């Protein structure tokens, strides 16, 4: 996260991180929705121009932590993964649309004070809070600049209008894609970057006072650069297809 | 897991369950559009 | 960079 600050402990009960096995690194960023399913993005297991193409048995999940790189003993839970599926149509080749995927866990976790789940969105809610101007937040322990953090960073950024997101970049952007962060002309900075991907974007409802996951970390170019955005997965859209695993595969 | 959801979800063990804010939340809500 | 975790999760 750049132009972000370090998280209060229990702000983001619902962040997940994705650790490899061998060798032992941080992965990617994911979400806890329910005691045993995660949610992130697809490219963080599947990406093969780059040769990436993991398995349950290289990764593992790490619930309830703060710190980037310490065994949070008596804090964190570690699971192991039971199976992931992939959305059947995420693209890889062109743009990375439909960048999401889910975890089912081995054996459910506990929620404590660390450790709760966070709310998917119902058409109402996205309908009512994904509009140009408001805020939503995203969390990660990833890259500082285009070091890295020791603790959970933070930072709220402003969703942008569709086609001020389409106007900065030359990818193609579908609606299964949504942009935030600050114009050039706002004097505020902030955006997600390498080692953020596959966390949450999520805003706080004013109506019920819960938090919901509208977006996914899915792409940037580059971290923080005057004129482009951060592009995150609409995870309202992609709904019906996460229910369908769920109740296909589990709860 | 699904749509309203788990139940339980979206709200904190250490804030809203305790009615504490964290120090920047107020920012989103600010947001959207104001709350009267 | 990271510190160890227990051996009882990669197994
Ligand atoms: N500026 C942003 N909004 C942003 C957000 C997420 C990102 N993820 C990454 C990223 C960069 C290199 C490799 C991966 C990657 C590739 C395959 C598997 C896991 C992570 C990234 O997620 C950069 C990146 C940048
Ligand atoms: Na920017």
């Amino acid at each position: 996260i750049v132009e972000g600050s370090d998280a209060e402990i229990g702000m983001s009960p619902w962040q997940v991180m994705l650790f490899r096995k061998s060798p032992q690194e941080l992965l990617c960023g994911a979400s806890l929705i329910s005691d045993r399913w995660v949610l992130t993005a697809a490219h963080c297991l599947l990406y093969p121009p780059w040769d990436k193409n993991f398995t349950e048995n290289d990764l593992l999940v790490r619930i309830g932590k703060h710190s980037r790189t310490r065994y949070e003993r008596n804090i964190e839970k570690i699971s192991m993964l039971e199976k992931i599926y992939i959305h059947p149509r995420y693209n890889w080749r062109e743009n990375l649309d439909r960048d999401i995927a889910l975890m089912k866990l081995k054996k459910p976790v506990a929620f404590s004070d660390y450790i709760h789940p966070v709310c998917l969105p119902d058409r109402e809610t996205a309908a009512s809070l994904l509009q140009a101007g408001y805020k939503g937040r995203v969390t990660g322990w990833g890259n500082l600049k285009e070091g890295q953090p020791s603790v959970l960073q933070v930072v709220n950024l402003p969703i942008v209008e569709r086609p001020v997101c389409k106007d900065s970049t030359r990818i193609r952007i579908t609606d299964n894609m949504f942009c935030a962060g600050y114009k050039p002309d706002e004097g505020k900075r902030g955006d997600a970057c390498e080692g953020d991907s596959g966390g949450p974007f999520v805003m706080k409802s004013p109506f019920n006072n819960r938090w919901y996951q509208m977006g996914i970390v899915s792409w940037g170019e580059g971290c923080d650069r005057d004129g482009k955005y951060g592009f995150y997965t609409h995870v309202f859209r992609l709904k019906k297809w996460i229910q369908k695993v769920i109740d296909q595969f589990g709860e | 897991t699904f749509g309203s959801g788990e139940a339980d979800c979206g709200l904190r063990p250490l804030f809203e369950k305790k009615s504490l804010e964290d120090k920047t939340e107020r920012e989103l809500l600010e947001s959207y559009i104001d709350g009267r | 960079d990271f510190e160890e975790i227990p051996e009882e999760y990669l197994q």
